[PDB]
């Protein structure tokens, strides 16, 4: 159902209404003044191309209901149009019925006129003669432009070949094609971590069994952390390198010489322990060789990892794996000699240092990214027993775990070594087992099967059989895997920093690894405080008793000794006003146990609030996708701000979906965060790109279209109204019909169009290189209300210029042509006033378009052409009844060209003096950088410049 | 594969400058345009003050002229001559009343004698004035027929069923024939009688002749056809019934192709004040002298207190003598220049750095 659904859809609206209803006044209700037939054109027209494009629509669904600020203030714009309209037209009214009442004139001679008792009522007819009269006020063509605009905007950011990642074959696709004005006004950026800015691709490096820490690696972010220090990087590199090199040769050596493996492969061992096959033989006892051996076996067991076939090897195997982690933990176990090959119909087949023996996986609770664990149930043959291999965050594990059965020294032993490897850099995890007896297993194995074939929500049954099950734990160790930045989030986030942006990491792994990835990433700096907002106990013993009220301690602390402000409306109230970057370098990092304390009293969302609006960095860990979606909301709800939120997977979900603008990137894990998102990048990198760039762009196109649109309309229908003063506002037509719809349609459409769609202030070149030129965007300066009523003054201005230009040349004695023939009908009046008018509102356009292109010119210049075409073609013909040749008889006379030159110069003196004296003694920043433009700082840049790429010509200077 | 085509076009490279308005660019072209504006608004004034022109209103002819000549009052007449600044010389009128007719609101004929103490150029416009005469509302201006007006033998309901343009208060009589030429604009038309010459008082050996033809545009005559009707199937206006008393018949229905007087009537003027051309003479230059003209009232216009009048002139290029195209080219020139003035007196002033990086709003915080 086509056709009903989309009028329905479009007479949603009060313009297409308004223009139904004037069909319908001017037909059914006729009263005689009007082209009934034709007056439709306008409607039909913009109906069909609105149908055509919801046609374009469900093509490309054949092949989320987000709308942008500028279109709410859009909302608020037009309807201060009509009430002018309708100021218009009770004026009209009135006028007409006062003049009406009076008792000598020429209609109660030549006119055949009475007066109709209480003249109220033909008043009443002039004020609904007005409403058709001033048709031309309604904004009927704004929403068509403006999807024109922002469609052609988005097919931009679609085809631009700099937002294309060649390896995954992947163009930023948009999928929400109307909101391409708010990457201009992006003031805050939620970003996950693992996925985002880094590359999911793991490697194990170092692992802890049985309080022992194994694993050497001199990485990218230990040489980092070093620099930080102060140590030099490179001196003890070189030689940590060796090092490092001499061991994996010995390593390799001595698992070569412990056994026999057969998809042992030492081209691509990342684990480069030599002390761990060191031990494994004889060196730290038995016990420890069975810690190691029974921490390899849970890591080869526990995982969800698929195995197929090598099509270059027939034997070799691949490792498919959907988690990134699993897949590191199991190459590193099959590295070390417990090697896992294939996955039988029941349980698992490991070959354990050259002997397959099958294992029994009972159950798989599967890891969810609220769970942040995983664990698998596997038979321990003889009566047999069950054992719960449990794996997980740390912090989770460490939760769920037993007090009687555990060393306490291997506890803290592990916390410390996993605390060495999360400030390093490394992903941390931590194993754990439970032996369950018989009983207690088919015990709880009844409850799983009753929760599993149950529906109405059975995930919640299994969650809380699974808690249920997992509460008692011993800890045998944990691991770290390394996590590699992507190529170019240094420079991107560099960029969004000058740009003015505020970034928070909504990360769901460790604080420590989070703010070692944002050293790394220069989120943060040295020399900067991190204000902490930790309740541990350690701390929480000396500010109170119990924790909800450490953090409101901790936070009133923070703010009351850093800024001058506390927690309070009156606080909040004033920073809703303020969008500056903020001064003072400080940063929160907030980890998920206290953000849950923060975010739940409103008093206590409020101090966390006022102290997040300042310190640019804002880093929240161990974050779940509920905590995520809601610190979104909090910051986009109270000072109301627009947000974006980047990320993939099913967590970023719903951080993404509550947000203004939410980018999903095409990562290791499935496509479910491009799915639910509104554009699609393939890399962080191109975060830079589109905002800056495209985001700032389409702002600046609405900001400046949108006022532009509501002038070139109020000109022309305006003169209609100051005609009305020398007709006594009867309702004559000072315009050709079709004249006043080919105003609207053709005659200056198509240069506002292209002032929104092709405009650039400056070149992407150098909005990369001065990205700071976002923070107009970022601050609102662009587009406010004051904009749109200066213009609409300026169109009232414009209106009187064009209408008593042209009547102040007929005035005298009505004899403007050059052989005293007669030029003195309305309609040769109106040529004169509409000619001025087009010219005066496309060179406007033209003066306020940035940069001066060949199409935006052709199309201006075409425009005017137009309006000179159409009145020599239309004239020509005797069709024309009255206006049967308006062009030859007025484009012939002096006076109209005299009359044309200046009224145009009169018409554009007083805006461009102004835009004179601003770019004179007020120039904004663009302008101050076009001025450096074209003495050419930004010469040596190439064309298509990206600082944000690692392959990139080192720039000259 | 999925990567989009590299052209100018979708990287958005189009070929393009960008003007930047500096002062030494702006001043200029501020001068230039003031230079030009001022040099035009001269030469239109100079070439607006050599119009000369005659007005005379006598819609006061009836009532305020007697049998025998006497002066006009100051307040009807207006000469214009720029070689003579200071010519009073008041015209002078005089009614010779017409009692057979017995239309008593307006009725007889005004004579009137002017003085132009120069020439009018090979070109002379006679036209006629008329003030507070509402032309431009919305039922007048809309009830003619083109069916009528482009020749056709239009029935009763092509003339008074249309759409938009339709004469509708004026369709028909109650005979029940088609008022031929209908609608309260060709009804209401001007019956003033004006001369086809303006007799010399001086030398009557020499009398100025004038034309009704040429009146009108020349491509009028493609829209305006002799109607095709039947005498049988039209009667005049209600208004037309002291030029038609005896109805149609073979011989009198107006040809309106030719009938310039009527397609000058049925333009009507945009505005409150009317200005039609009447009688043209391409031939001969008026020279000096005392003229009359003999005007026989017809046409009523003081039950609304409005003003007839005649416009004699030779014209210009711009139209008649107005001072306003001039004025208004040199205001438009002397705006600009002192704009430009002004801008340069503030930049040699507050002249800051153009391409000064240090002023940017982030480098000064
Ligand atoms: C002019 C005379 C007067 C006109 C009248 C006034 C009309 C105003 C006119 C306005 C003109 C605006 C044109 C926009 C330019 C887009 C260029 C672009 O980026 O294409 C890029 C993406 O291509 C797409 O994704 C197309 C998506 C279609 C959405 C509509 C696009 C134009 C929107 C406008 C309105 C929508 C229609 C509404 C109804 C009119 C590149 O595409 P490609 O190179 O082909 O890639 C193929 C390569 N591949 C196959 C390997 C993948
Ligand atoms: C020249 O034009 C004059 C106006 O256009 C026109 O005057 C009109 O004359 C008719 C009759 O000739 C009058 O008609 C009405 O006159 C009285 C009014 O009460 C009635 O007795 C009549 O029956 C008829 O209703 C018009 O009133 C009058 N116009 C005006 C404005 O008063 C002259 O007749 C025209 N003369 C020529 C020679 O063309
Ligand atoms: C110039 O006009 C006058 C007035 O119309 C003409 O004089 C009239 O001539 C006729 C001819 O017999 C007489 O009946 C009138 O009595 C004359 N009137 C006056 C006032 O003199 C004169 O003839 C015209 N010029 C020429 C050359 O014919
Ligand atoms: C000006 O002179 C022209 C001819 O030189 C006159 O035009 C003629 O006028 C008579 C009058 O009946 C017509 O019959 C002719 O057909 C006209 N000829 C042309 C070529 O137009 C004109 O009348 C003169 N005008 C005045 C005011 O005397
Ligand atoms: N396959 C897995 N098995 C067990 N634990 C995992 C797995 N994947 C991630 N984790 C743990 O979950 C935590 C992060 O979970 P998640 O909410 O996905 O955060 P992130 O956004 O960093 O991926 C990490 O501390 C990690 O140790
Ligand atoms: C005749 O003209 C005189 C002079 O202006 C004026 O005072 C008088 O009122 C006029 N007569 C009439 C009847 O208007
Ligand atoms: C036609 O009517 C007119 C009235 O204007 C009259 O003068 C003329 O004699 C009539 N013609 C005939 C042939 O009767
Ligand atoms: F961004 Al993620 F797992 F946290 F891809
Ligand atoms: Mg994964
Ligand atoms: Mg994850």
């Amino acid at each position: 159902t086509f056709l009903p659904k989309n009028i329905l859809f479009q007479f949603h609206n009060f313009a297409n209404v308004y223009f139904l209803v004037l069909i319908i006044l001017g037909a059914f209700q006729i009263f005689g003044v009007t082209n009934p037939g034709l007056s439709a054109v306008p409607l039909v027209v913009i109906v069909i191309i609105t149908a055509i494009k919801d046609a374009i629509e469900d093509s490309r669904r054949t092949v989320p209901t987000k709308k942008s600020r500028i279109s709410r203030e859009l909302n608020f714009s037009v309807v201060i149009n009509f009430v002018l309209l309708f100021i218009l037209c009770f004026v009209s009214g009135i006028a007409n019925g006062v003049y009406y009442d009076k008792k000598g004139r020429s209609r109660f001679s030549y006119e055949f006129g009475t007066i109709a008792g209480s003249a109220a009522t033909n008043g009443f007819v002039s004020f609904w003669v007005a409403v058709i009269l001033y048709q031309s006020l309604v904004p009927i063509s704004l929403y068509i432009s403006v999807e024109i605009i922002k469609t052609a905007q988005a097919a931009f950011i679609y085809g631009d070949v700099l937002l294309y990642n060649a390896k995954l074959d992947y163009p930023c696709t948009p999928k929400s094609w109307n909101i391409s004005d708010d990457l201009g006004q992006v003031e805050y950026i939620f970003s996950d971590k693992t996925g985002t800015l880094t590359q999911n691709v793991m490697e194990f490096k170092k692992c802890t069994i049985n309080g022992v820490s194994y694993g050497r690696a001199y990485t990218e972010a230990l040489a980092g952390l070093r620099k930080r220090q102060g140590i030099d990087v490179e001196t003890e590199g070189r030689r940590e390198k060796a090092e490092i090199a001499k061991d994996r040769d010995t390593m390799i050596d001595e698992l070569r010489a412990l056994s026999g493996n057969s998809q042992f492969y030492p081209e691509e061992v990342t684990f480069v322990s030599k002390e761990f096959v060191r031990d494994l033989k004889g060196a730290s006892g038995e016990v420890q060789q069975r810690c190691c051996e029974h921490f390899m076996l849970a890591l080869a067991l526990c995982h969800s990892v698929l195995v197929e076939a090598n099509p270059d090897n027939p034997k070799k195997l691949d490792l498919k794996a959907q988690s990134p982690d699993e897949a590191a933990l199991v190459a590193t176990a099959r590295d070390v000699g417990f090697s896992f090959v294939g996955k039988t119909k029941k349980g698992l087949i490991i070959e354990m240092q050259g002997i397959q023996k099958e294992f029994e996986i009972l159950n798989i609770l599967e890891f969810n990214s609220s769970r942040k664990r995983m664990s698998c149930i596997v038979k321990i043959p003889g009566e047999p027993r069950a054992l719960l291999i449990c794996k997980g965050a740390d912090s989770i594990i460490y939760s769920r775990l037993s007090r009687q059965s555990n060393s306490e020294a291997i506890l803290e032993k592990t916390a410390l070594h996993l605390e060495q490897y999360a400030t390093e850099g490394l992903r941390t995890l931590c194993i754990a087992q439970r032996e369950l007896s018989w009983s207690e297993y088919e015990k709880w194995n009844e409850k799983y099967d009753i929760a599993a074939a149950s529906l109405a929500n059975r995930e919640d049954e299994l969650e809380v059989v699974a808690d249920s099950i997992e509460r008692e734990l011993i800890l045998l160790g944990g691991t770290a895997i390394e996590d590699r930045l992507q190529d170019g989030v240094p420079d991107c986030i560099e960029l969004l920093a000058e740009a003015g942006i505020k970034l928070w990491v909504l990360t769901g792994d460790k604080v420590e690894t989070a703010i070692n990835i944002g050293f790394s990433c220069n989120l943060l700096n040295n020399e900067m405080e991190l204000l902490v907002i930790k309740t541990t106990g350690d701390d929480v013993k000396e500010f109170g008793s119990e924790p909800s009220e450490i953090v409101d301690a901790l936070l009133s602390k923070y703010l009351k000794e850093y800024f001058n402000l506390t927690g309070s409306e009156e606080e909040i109230f004033e920073a809703k006003k303020d969008h500056e970057f903020p001064k003072g370098n400080y940063a929160i990092v907030i980890d998920g146990d206290a953000l849950k304390l923060a975010l739940y009293g409103e008093d206590i969302r409020r101090k966390f609030l006022l102290l997040c609006k300042n310190c640019r960095a804002v880093l929240c860990c161990r974050v779940s996708p509920s905590q995520k979606a809601a610190v979104v909301k909090l910051v986009k709800d109270s000072l109301d701000v627009m947000t974006l939120a980047i990320g993939d997977g099913s967590n970023d979900v719903a951080m993404i979906q509550s947000a203004d603008v939410g980018i999903g990137i095409a990562g290791e894990e499935g496509r479910q965060a491009v799915m639910c998102s509104d554009y699609a990048i393939g890399q962080f990198r191109y975060l830079a790109r589109l905002v800056l760039v495209h985001g700032r762009w389409s702002y600046k196109r609405l900001a400046e279209m949108i006022p532009e649109f509501f002038y070139k309309n109020m000109i022309f229908a305006l003169a209609l109204f100051w005609y009305g003063i020398y007709n006594d506002f009867d309702g004559s037509y000072l315009y050709e019909y079709t004249y006043m719809m080919f105003y609207n349609l053709a005659f200056t459409s198509l240069p506002v169009i292209f002032l929104g769609i092709l405009d650039q202030d400056v070149n992407d070149t150098i909005s990369l290189v001065v990205p700071q030129l976002y923070r107009v965007g970022i601050l609102r300066k662009e587009w406010n209300q004051r904009k749109f009523l200066w213009y609409m003054l300026d169109g009232l201005y414009q209106s009187i210029i064009c209408f008593f230009f042209p009547y102040l040349v007929y005035h005298k004695n009505m004899i403007v042509t050059s052989n005293g023939l007669g030029l003195d009908h309305r309609y040769f009046v109106g040529v004169y006033v509409t000619t001025i008018a087009v010219i005066s509102c496309n060179t406007y356009v033209l003066l306020h378009q940035y940069r001066w292109d060949w199409f935006s010119g052709l199309f201006i210049a075409l425009s005017c052409l137009v309006v000179f075409a159409w009145t020599g073609i239309w004239s020509s013909a005797i069709a024309s009844r009255e206006f049967f040749k308006a062009a030859a008889r007025i484009y012939g006379a002096p006076s109209f060209w005299a009359v044309f030159f200046v009224a145009v110069l009169f018409c554009l003196l007083p805006r461009f003096t102004y835009d004179s004296f601003q770019k004179f003694f007020y120039p904004t920043d663009v302008e101050i950088v076009r001025e450096m433009w074209q003495h050419g700082h930004f010469d040596h840049y190439p064309p298509g410049y990206d600082p944000t790429d690692p392959n990139r010509p080192k720039v000259t200077k | 594969n999925r990567r989009p085509k590299e052209d100018a076009f979708t990287q958005q490279r189009l070929a393009a400058i960008n003007p930047v308005l500096t002062p030494r660019t702006v001043l200029p072209l501020y001068l230039l345009i003031a230079v030009v504006f001022v040099i035009v608004g001269g030469c239109i004034l100079a070439q607006n003050s050599k119009v000369d022109e005659v007005t005379i209103y006598y819609q006061d002819c009836m009532t305020n002229a007697t049998s025998s000549w006497s002066d006009i009052p100051s307040e009807h007449w207006q000469f214009v001559f720029h070689k003579y600044k200071t010519y009073n010389t008041a015209p002078q009128w005089r009614f010779v009343d017409d009692e057979s007719d017995d239309f008593t609101k307006q009725r007889g004929t005004c004579q009137i004698r002017f003085t132009t103490p120069s020439d009018m150029k090979n070109n002379v416009y006679l036209n006629y004035v008329l003030e507070k005469f509402a032309a431009n509302h919305r039922r007048y201006v809309l009830s003619f027929s083109e069916d009528q007006i482009r020749g056709e033998d239009a029935s009763y309901e092509t003339v008074h069923d249309a759409t938009g343009i339709n004469c509708k208060p004026l369709s028909k009589n109650a005979d029940g024939k088609i008022y031929y030429p209908c609608g309260l604009i060709a009804n209401s038309m001007f019956n003033d009688t004006f001369p086809l010459q303006l007799t010399n008082v001086g030398d009557t050996s020499n009398n100025y002749s004038l034309t009704n033809k040429g009146i009108n545009w020349e491509s009028d005559k493609k829209r305006y056809k002799k109607t095709k009707y039947n005498y049988t199937q039209i009667a005049p206006p209600p208004y037309w019934e002291k030029m038609y008393p005896d109805g149609y018949n073979e011989t009198n229905i107006p040809d309106i192709q030719d009938w310039e007087e009527f397609q000058n009537w049925m333009r009507p003027g945009a505005f409150d004040k009317i200005t039609k051309l009447i009688r043209i003479n391409k031939n001969d230059t008026l020279p000096a002298g005392e003229y009359q003209l003999d005007i026989g009232l017809h046409w009523p216009v003081l039950e609304f207190n409005g003003k007839k009048g005649i416009y004699l002139t030779h014209g210009s290029h711009l139209g008649g003598r107005n001072p306003f195209l001039g004025i208004v080219y040199l205001i438009g020139g002397c705006i600009c220049a002192a704009m430009a003035l002004i801008l340069l007196t503030f930049w040699l002033f507050g002249g800051r750095k153009i391409a000064d990086a240090s002023s940017l709003s982030w480098n000064m915080k």
